[PDB]
């Protein structure tokens, strides 16, 4: 999981 | 474990 | 059946009775739930990803929906950002990932 | 080729003239690689992960093959424990999931 935030 |  | 990754593959799950939307994650070796109220005993545990890591409670042989398949397996619950379906849980839907 | 999750979905990449291997992870949003030397600029950034966040530096137009495949996108260097190909990269390459 990797968020772009 | 992990999460990646 | 398939799905193209243009965008989040979220999916909706049941679990404990609840319905979810939950993220398919291949990268994820475990399945981490947002917390919510499962039955049951538990055995502590810590995970790790990028950004560090989360202290989550393990529950096993819990049963699970995902888009309509049933799977039965380990669930963490914790502080995680989003429901991620890792897995432990993805190979019992038969999800593959070609390319 | 297609691939089952009973194991990480590791694959090899060459990117910035360097041989790595990457986990397939279609949770993440964003191409996040380990520590390395990668030619042009650069601009701060963070990303967000299971363990809270992490400091990275975000290069645009950088060529990648991903098992033979080529892609060119943004790929962000920072601390994280491992190599990850986002859905940035996986929808060049035509990655698909399968249930």
């Amino acid at each position: 999981y990797v968020d772009g935030a | 474990a992990e999460t990646f | 059946p398939q799905v193209t990754l243009w965008q989040r593959p979220l999916v909706t799950i049941k679990i404990g009775g609840q319905l979810k939307e939950a993220l398919l994650d291949t990268g994820a070796d475990d399945t981490v739930l947002e917390e919510m109220s499962l039955p049951g005993r538990w055995k502590p545990k810590m995970i790790g990803g990028i950004g560090g890591f989360i202290k989550v409670r393990q529950y096993d042989q819990i049963l699970i929906e995902i888009c309509g398949h049933k799977a039965i397996g380990t669930v963490l619950v914790g502080p995680t950002p989003v429901n991620i379906i890792g897995r432990n849980l993805l190979t019992q839907i038969g999800m593959t990932l070609n390319f």
